[PDB]
């Protein structure tokens, strides 16, 4: 389960970066 | 107006539960049964997160072992652990400010489910961690203690508490919305 | 053989519940944009490549891209295992 | 040249890209982009399948030029006899790096006996190489638990008497 | 340094021995101080490693 | 399928992978010391490949060791050379760079 986990990582971090933009979108609003 | 105040303590009580989930696995008395019954002797590993035990009966350390960049897995694992308390707890902080407010609201309670995402996030991430570790642990020969019983124990009920995590999140925030 | 274990065989129990949680981890973010609705909406996600009626980007869109490029991966070495 | 780019990232998310009149100038290139990225999971498909096939592995280090340029893995040879000799001799570049390193490493990468030097092969994770005449290395290929092997060409061509 | 021979060689060399049958190498020293016959066995030095399995 | 029956392939790199196969014909000079060296082998592997060289058909020994160099070079892999290590490693450093020494060597002698 390893090799996918490696997947798992990229996917919760492209989670937490498109978190991050949702914050600077309520930024400018 | 009491029923934005039910969900939003049932979600302050549930992510509570969680929290003592977490204190559950952080607090593993045997994250793992095991056994090595050689027809040598019997024997009967009893592998908590931090402490192996044996079973006459006995209970040892047995932290941080091999190898070295596997060791650094474990300190993200257990920084992530950190982190993921802290937005535990800021979590709830800001439920209280809300109860603070019942005695922004919704710009703030969004801020803290996005932060338990963030907590759910982490401990999911953590975990894979640390089982990738145990995994590790497993198959580099675990000094002499290699017991077929194999099979997750305590913190998989953890596992559960960060998805009702995610959940009371996922609920309270509804709230905040449906506002 | 058990009926049901052998389909279940390629791929280990273990990244099935990681699977689940990680899905689950991912519907919610979906609401964010925005317990039932949009995490309905995520249920109209997985089934179908991954997301939509996002205005574009907005913000969970690129979450819809690296969902689908993550389910792309993973049936992808399912199907390799099982082969 | 971002709600473009926005939609782009909504073309890779499914399938392959819309926001056009039927083809128009724009399906074609979604459609095009179809094609490709098919072509691409299903290659990397058969690929990853080919290694869950044969699997066959090779570490990295291959010949005694490969020992000579790494000092991760340890090596050795037996003490009093021609093997050691011959690198404590050789003129030769690659054994003469090979002998500066082995006389002087810690803790000593010499045995007393063969014998100590294939369980040091064997109990040190890969992080020990030995350097012995082939003959006792291809005897000990033959013997359980089949765990060492003999790898690259011979360093020279003598015989016992 | 002593210059005194040890192992097979030396037995041979001291008089403990009359005759060495064994894998030893015929080399220029050796021969030098006693006397080997046409070689029996050929080989190589050569490097054993353990397998590989890195998963 | 493609990949799956490329990684198959066998690593013919020695004395031993040809004597398993008849796939691959293999021969050496006539007259000379190799040629010898199978034919009075005792050693398993080798009398294999004398008893299966001798006998084969059309004949895989050569008169000149550029004889053999041509035939591996024409007969799109079907043939492999058994020579003496020196030439083999001479004319691995020759164009057009088409051929290759593998597996160690069968044995050790030399030249007087
Ligand atoms: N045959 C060798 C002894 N020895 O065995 C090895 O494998 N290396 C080595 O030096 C000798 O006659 O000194
Ligand atoms: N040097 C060999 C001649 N010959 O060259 C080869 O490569 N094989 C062979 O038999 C001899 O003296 O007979």
């Amino acid at each position: 389960l390893s090799n996918v986990a490696g997947v798992f990582y990229i996917l919760v971090g492209g989670l937490g970066l498109a978190m991050l933009v949702a914050l600077i979108e309520f930024c400018y609003k | 107006k009491t029923s934005r105040r039910g969900r939003a303590l049932l979600a302050v009580a549930l992510n509570l539960l969680a929290l003592l989930f977490a204190t559950t696995a952080f607090l593993t008395t045997y994250w793992c049964q095991g056994t090595q019954r050689v027809p040598f002797q019997l024997r009967r590993f009893h592998t908590g997160i931090w402490y192996s035990c044996e079973e006459g009966e006995k209970c040892r350390s047995f932290i941080d072992l091999a190898p070295a960049s596997e060791k650094g897995v474990l300190w993200l694992s257990v920084v992530s652990e950190v982190l993921y308390i802290l937005l535990l707890v800021v979590g709830f902080s800001l439920m209280c400010l809300e109860l603070l407010h019942s005695s922004d609201g919704l710009k703030l309670n969004a801020f803290a489910a996005v932060f338990t995402v963030l907590s759910g996030l982490l401990g999911m991430v953590a975990h894979m961690m640390y089982t990738q570790v145990f995994q590790v642990t497993v198959s580099l020969g675990p000094e002499d203690w290699r017991p077929h019983s194999w099979d997750y124990g305590w913190s998989f009920c953890l596992a559960w508490g960060s998805f009702t995590c995610c959940m009371a999140a996922s609920v309270t925030t509804l709230n905040s919305y449906t506002k | 053989k058990p009926g049901v274990f052998s389909f279940l065989d390629p791929l280990a129990y273990e990244i099935w519940m990681c699977i689940v949680f990680a899905y689950i981890g991912v519907s919610v973010v979906l609401f964010l944009v925005s317990i039932f609705n949009s995490l309905w909406f995520s249920l109209g996600a997985f089934m179908q490549q991954g997301c939509d009626i996002s205005p574009r980007s907005l913000s969970g869109r690129i979450v819809g891209g690296v969902w689908w490029f993550f389910t792309l991966i993973i049936i992808s070495s399912y199907t390799a295992n099982l082969a | 040249i971002f709600n473009s780019l926005w939609f782009s990232l909504g073309a890779f998310m499914q399938q392959g890209c819309d926001i056009s009149p039927r083809s128009l100038s724009g399906r074609i290139v979604g459609g095009v982009w179809w094609f490709f990225t098919l072509i691409i999971i299903s290659s990397y498909t058969a690929n990853l399948a080919a290694f869950l096939t044969v699997e066959r592995m090779v570490s990295p280090i291959e010949s005694a030029e490969d020992l000579s340029k790494q000092t991760e893995i340890a090596y050795g040879t037996l003490d009093s006899g021609s093997t050691k000799e011959f690198f404590r001799r050789s003129k030769i570049a690659v054994f003469d790096k090979m002998w500066t390193y082995m006389r002087s490493a810690e803790p000593s990468v010499f045995v007393r006996t063969t014998a100590e030097g294939v369980a040091r092969v064997r109990k040190s994770k890969g992080k020990y190489a030995y350097l012995l005449e082939s003959t006792m290395n291809e005897y000990i290929e033959q013997r359980k638990p089949c765990d060492t092997m003999k790898v690259g060409g011979n360093l020279d061509s003598k015989g016992y008497g | 340094d002593t210059k005194i021979w040890n192992g097979m060689v030396g037995e041979l060399v001291y008089g403990k021995a009359d005759i060495a049958i064994a894998p030893l190498t015929i080399t220029l020293v050796r021969e030098e101080v006693i006397d080997f016959s046409k070689p029996f066995m050929s080989l190589g030095i050569s490097i054993m490693i353990k397998k590989p399995q890195k998963s």
